[PDB]
């Protein structure tokens, strides 16, 4: 029982954010590995587009690790314009059609950040501190997040973030959440950790939030406030 | 009536005196990476010619790098998105 | 569902804890449209159970996809017993049997719960409340999430949960979360909400939480007036 799988890889928003460029891709997998794989792109018009030209596919030892880019400018994907990917293959003339586009019409609604620290728990336990970054009420999906220690960048591995699911009261709009795992050194050093997200219905497009040890939920305050001239010239 | 209404420190003197003095704020407004500076100063001399809290009308803004697929690029971002435009 | 194939669904752990009780299922994939369907279920010591439940009705695919069923203490399918789906059909004198398993030899590890309270930020805002429940440090990937307001149940729509994710900073040690949204409100009241887990690798094989402002707020202060002319 061979299972002949297909996947597409479409654009990011964080991709048109900094790239500002379109990636579209389609393959087949879990079948023949072996060269001789028919693929294709065509508009909504029908017109050609840049097919896969010296571009990278499976290689000698069977591993699929075929990539494609289309160079085709963001507006149209951002018209969402429906691009038809055709799959054939020399033992399979049965044709195979996959038909991306981005949805026409969306209640933008603006996302809603937070940032929380690790548990009191967790960190009395002094295993692994965890800061927890999350958007509610947001839409569309496809939002990049960041976080970053110190202000300098931080890498990919060293945190994970959820996909966007739907939400319970608003099944339209969905949430992301995000995890920083790390030694309970830091934050208890009292390193002030960053959260940045890139959100298309955001207006800037980009936002950010923060808290350090003594900012997530201070055990005790030390306001030592003097209120100099209490009364003088102005009252 | 009001003689000062300094809306940095939040400073109202009907001549009253009214002063809000919010703990959750980094030492340098600046950026937030920076120690959270307890003390407040609230000097009537001075404050009727480094301030803490934001204005209703005022956008803050700072730069900070993102990284995504290529090189660590800055973008301006602001503190309080709200005032500055669920 | 296709090329002559029998799938099985045996009994989830969360099917396990909800349900409370064991359905086993054959799913008979490209099953010609064929009436009186003989999928008795036998255990692999051939000892006689519980016939399916029926047959469903028909579906779009032209395919009588049965759905074979099953009940079972608990300790069986905990047990090394092995069932098997006959699926008989006149039109093949060479059955497949499906056989249903329940595979072990896995790492243990302690699930971590943690339950934090909402975002300091959503107070001000007043619009409304969020609960956050996290899962870390377990094994397998089936853990299952529930919310209780002081032992009372609740309705499964005003939750939600991931499934769960992998862990690469971690030797494939699964994590996962949950997430509760409640009215502004309803957290000012101070009540208290509790987040159960339910996953095998536990000594009593349930694990609570809970949390209210009592754990959301400073110990103490340490304010300091000074008030002169000077
Ligand atoms: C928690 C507390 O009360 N701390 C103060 C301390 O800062 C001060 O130096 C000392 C002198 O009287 O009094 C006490």
């Amino acid at each position: 029982d061979t299972a002949i799988r297909v996947f597409a890889i479409p654009p990011s928003f964080a991709s048109i954010f900094l790239t500002k460029s379109t990636k579209l891709t389609c393959l087949v997998t879990d079948l023949t590995t072996y060269d001789s794989v028919t693929i294709s792109w065509t508009r909504q018009n029908g017109e050609a587009v840049k097919t896969h030209t010296n571009i990278s596919e499976s290689h000698p030892n069977a591993t699929f690790s075929a990539v494609g880019e289309a160079s085709i400018c963001e507006d149209d994907w951002n018209s969402g314009e429906r691009f038809t990917c055709t799959v054939t293959h020399t033992d399979l003339p049965s044709p195979l059609k996959q038909t991306i586009s981005r949805p026409k019409g969306v209640a933008l609604h603006r996302p809603d950040v937070y940032l929380l620290p690790p548990a009191r728990e967790q960190l009395n336990l002094r295993e692994s501190a965890t800061i927890t970054c999350l958007v509610t009420g947001f839409s569309p999906a496809d939002v990049f997040v960041q976080w970053m220690q110190r202000g300098q960048p931080l890498s990919p591995e060293k945190y994970v973030t959820s996909a966007p699911m739907p939400e319970p009261q608003a099944p339209g709009r969905y949430f992301a959440h995000s995890i920083l795992t790390v030694s309970e050194e830091e934050w208890n050093t009292g390193e002030t950790y960053t959260c940045v997200v890139a959100h298309e219905a955001l207006p800037n497009r980009v936002t950010e939030r923060t808290v350090d040890k003594s900012t997530g939920k201070p055990t005790l305050y030390n306001v030592s406030l003097v209120m100099s001239d209490t009364a003088g010239t102005c009252y | 009536i009001v003689l000062v209404d300094n809306k940095c420190k939040c400073a109202r003197i009907t001549s009253n005196i009214r002063i809000i003095v919010p703990l959750n704020n980094r030492e340098n407004i600046s950026d937030p990476t920076s120690p959270l500076r307890t003390r407040f100063v609230y000097h009537l001399s001075d404050l009727c010619k480094t301030c803490y809290t934001y204005d209703r009308n005022k956008c803050y803004t700072a730069v900070v790098p993102l990284v995504y697929g290529g090189e660590t690029k800055m973008v301006e971002t602001a503190l309080t998105p709200d005032a500055c435009y669920h």
